[PDB]
RNA sequence: GAGACUUGG
RNA sequence: CCAAGUCUCUU
């Protein structure tokens, strides 16, 4: 559990790209290997299951956009901060009538906004949840 | 690093003698990999004029260097010249003493 | 450039200028618009058009 | 502008540009000491480019 | 109601301190002496739990090297963080951290960090 | 980062 | 195997 504070703060929990283009290497692996695009259609179906079937039932769009298009957020974004090598971006959005106000940081501009962005939902699920 | 410690060594040495306090300002400069110039761990500095420029327009007046001035760099003629290390090479010889 | 340096002169200038105590006042922001908002836009719409 | 004594000086700024305009307004003071000291230390015999 | 200038950005410098502190574990400098000078923090430190810490270390009433040495953390008030870390000797290589607000950490095989620390505070509470 | 170059050890 | 400095070039 995240300790308590004063800033809800939230940063990106960075993905290696490795890990996705290695995925991609045994598939196009399996491919060659068997020549057989209906066995690799079923390796690919048995690995993408469970993923294929929550998508279906809710499609995730872009995390910005989905703080946007949220009917009851109404997000609002400062101005980006440069201290030394971190990036700074504060969210303000509204919840249940009471305005809660987060932060994020990234390595860069877009990042930092990402990660601002990213908390907002979290938190905004929490209480939808 | 020699430079930096024996530069600070002599900060505190003007900083504790009468006669020396206000005649002596020690500045120094080494090469590349270059060493901090600061005793701060701040990570940005509010001073920004550089030491070899000083020396050229007299700010300061005591240098600390290593084999960095010795070639190349132009400087005003000076009144005294201190190796502090033992002398190894006939060329660096030649160029300190000119 | 040249300018003023001593202490002396400091002293002597600020007889003149002064460095005045500043503050910053902020004020919540919202992003709620009325309706007549909606109105006046939709008018300025058509006639642009 | 300010140049009366205890002159008061007064920023209005919405909050989510707070800190931003923070940043902003220490980044103009830093300069300015720095304007101030490159000309008080700076000496030259030539005084002219 | 009037907002001054120099709270907000004591605020707007803590919130990158909060955030550098929350990623990096530490290790900022939240410690406010001087680099040169913040050597001597231990011994600032309180002296009732100082002259607690020096009869705690002159003591011998304990029965382990490890007894004694969080003795000596519990008068000092503080609770160092102990993890193993990964090396190519036999006998595990450990690490410690001591949590306070200086970032003071080291490592010692098991068998001698326990007195490596020892000595460490013999050194330091002067 | 890679190193490279000169000098010396 | 060690220093210094240099240089191209990394932070």
């Amino acid at each position: 559990v995240p300790p308590k504070g004063e800033f809800n703060m939230s940063t990106n929990v960075d993905v290696p790209k490795a890990l996705g283009d290695v995925l991609e290497a045994l598939i196009a692996a399996v491919y060659l290997d068997c020549r057989d695009l209906q066995r690799t259609w079923e390796v690919i179906f048995n690995l993408f299951e469970p993923e294929l079937q929550e998508f279906t039932r809710k499609v995730p769009i872009n995390h910005i956009r989905q703080l946007v298009e949220h009917k009851h957020a109404k997000p609002v974004f400062s101005s980006p901060i440069v201290e030394g090598e971190t990036v700074m971006v504060s969210c303000q959005f509204t919840c249940m009538e009471k305005t809660i106000k987060v932060y994020g940081f990234g390595s860069n501009k877009d990042q930092a906004k990402l990660s601002a962005a990213k908390h907002a939902l979290q938190q905004l699920s929490k209480c939808d949840a | 690093y020699t430079c930096k410690c024996i530069y600070g060594l002599l900060l505190n040495y003007i900083q504790s003698t009468p006669e020396l306090r206000n005649v002596l300002t020690p500045q120094f400069m080494v090469g590349r990999n270059n060493i901090s110039p600061d005793f701060e761990s701040v990570l940005e500095r509010k001073w920004q004029k550089s030491a070899i420029q000083q020396f050229r327009d007299g700010n300061a007046n005591l240098m600390i260097c290593s084999s960095v001035l010795e070639e190349g760099i132009d400087v005003q003629a000076c009144n005294h010249v201190f190796i502090l290390d033992p002398v190894k090479t006939f060329n660096m010889y030649v160029q300190s003493k000119g | 450039i040249i300018t003023v340096s001593d202490t002396k002169e400091m002293e002597n200038v600020m007889l003149y200028a002064t460095k005045p105590t500043e503050v910053m006042v902020s004020f919540p922001h919202q992003e709620q618009v009325l309706t007549v908002t909606r109105l006046i836009s939709a008018e300025i719409e058509k006639f642009y058009v | 502008r300010a140049r009366t004594t205890e002159a008061k000086f007064v920023l209005f700024t919405a909050d989510k540009e707070r800190e931003k305009t923070i940043q902003q307004i220490y980044q103009y003071r830093k300069a300015h000491n720095d304007i101030a000291e490159y000309l008080k230390d700076r000496v030259l015999e030539k005084t002219e480019p | 109601m009037e907002e001054s200038m120099e709270e907000l950005e004591a605020l707007r410098r803590k919130k990158f301190t909060t955030y550098w502190e929350l990623k990096e574990a530490g290790s900022v400098d939240h410690t406010g002496m001087r680099l040169c000078d913040r050597h001597n923090y231990f011994k600032n430190f309180y002296p009732t739990l100082k002259k607690e810490a020096i009869e705690a270390i002159n003591s011998d009433e304990y029965e382990s090297s490890k007894d004694k040495a969080m003795d000596v953390m519990s008068s000092l008030k503080i609770t160092p963080k102990i993890s193993e870390v990964e090396s190519s000797s036999l006998v595990p290589l450990l690490s410690v951290e001591l949590n306070c607000a200086f970032d003071v950490v080291l490592m010692a095989k098991e068998t001698d960090i326990y007195d490596h620390i020892i000595d460490y505070f013999r050194t330091m509470l002067i």
